């Protein structure tokens, strides 16, 4: 899903940002504001195989521009590179070990009880975010079509 | 009992005097321990069943609350 | 309030013990089955046994092996019930609903 990969950028060694930047500033090269439009995008994707069009481009970019600037920056570029880089019969199975009290959803104290058998030391700011996190209906608890999109990118 | 209980009843016992009636006792010792594997294996299958049902009545149990609340 | 990065780290946690959990609760089962197969088919007690009453026993055991294959039978048929049924529901409920080595390769090499 989408933090996840907020997530993976603020995991990225300085060993990978260097690598990232180096790639970047060849992409922005004969660019006038230092960033990657649709002539920038289309001369690597040429590079390595196809054409899309100066839509099937602006499509790409916008999947990742936040600034409204039609343009793709270094900030904007991690984005791009982690997002290139469980089923639910798993997740099924899983569910159940959660809801101890076999109700058919997960509540707060459930929550917490795996929390707190997890080996960390759980601040209460991690309990209250990750059921805001969860549940999306806002209705005390996590029901199995909430999980599904709770654990969404999680290996 | 009336006769098709009479004959159920004969041809139970009738089963048994074919399969056992002419053996001796080192023939119906190995008889005895060949039958008791079958029933360890058929209540093993049982006891697989008997937690599969257990599963399934949860399995429906959320999916029931799912149909529930999505309307 | 607290990174995004921390609460992935505790949702790979969380799958880990409720993988742990799982898995802790297969070996509870191999164990309670053993427990349960042991008071019902319990063990034989041949010797010292005469020919009348290892006829007689082995003419129960007879009559055991059909008992037991259909209260197995009948169970087999309501989890079999159960499987048509949750294909129903699982049914019910849908009916209501670049490259990363290719781009670095690219412009760089090494
Ligand atoms: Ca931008
Ligand atoms: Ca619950
Ligand atoms: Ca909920």
């Amino acid at each position: 899903m989408d933090d996840i990969y907020k997530a993976a950028v603020e995991q990225l060694t300085e060993e990978q940002k260097n690598e990232f930047k180096a790639a970047f500033d060849i992409f922005v090269l004969g660019a006038e504001d230092g960033s990657i439009s649709t002539k920038e995008l289309g001369k690597v994707m040429r590079m390595l195989g196809q054409n899309p069009t100066p839509e099937e481009l602006q499509e790409m970019i916008d999947e990742v521009d936040e600034d409204g600037s039609g343009t793709v920056d270094f900030d904007e570029f991690l984005v791009m590179m982690v997002r290139s880089m469980k089923s639910e019969e798993e997740l099924s199975d899983l569910f159940r070990m959660f809801d101890k009290n076999a109700d058919g959803y997960i509540d707060l104290e459930e929550l917490k009880i795996m929390l707190q058998a997890t080996g960390e030391t759980i601040t209460e700011d991690d309990i209250e975010e990750l059921m805001k996190d969860g549940d999306k209906n806002n209705d005390g608890r996590i029901d199995y079509d909430e999980f599904l999109e709770f654990m969404k990118g999680v290996e | 009992q009336t006769e098709l209980e009479k004959k159920k009843k004969i041809l139970a016992e009738r089963r048994k005097v074919l399969a056992i009636d002419h053996l001796n006792e080192d023939q119906l010792r190995e008889k005895a321990k060949e039958l008791w594997q079958s029933i360890y294996n058929l209540e093993a299958e049982k006891f697989d069943l008997q937690e599969k049902f257990k599963q399934q009545k949860y399995e429906i149990n959320v999916l029931r609350n799912r149909i529930n609340d999505n309307q | 309030k607290i990174s995004a990065s921390r609460k992935l780290q505790l949702k790979t946690l969380l799958l880990q013990i409720a993988k742990q959990e799982l898995e802790r609760e297969a070996e509870e089962r191999r164990g309670e089955k053993g427990r349960a197969l042991s008071t019902r088919a319990q063990p034989l007690e041949l010797a010292g046994l005469g020919f009348a009453e290892l006829q007689d026993l082995a003419r129960q055991l007879h009559a055991r092996v059909d008992k037991v294959d259909e209260e197995r039978y009948d169970i087999e048929a309501k989890v079999t019930k159960n499987i048509t049924e949750i294909a129903d529901l699982t049914q019910k409920i849908f009916d209501l609903r670049i490259s990363a080595d290719a781009m670095m390769q690219a412009l760089l090499g090494a």
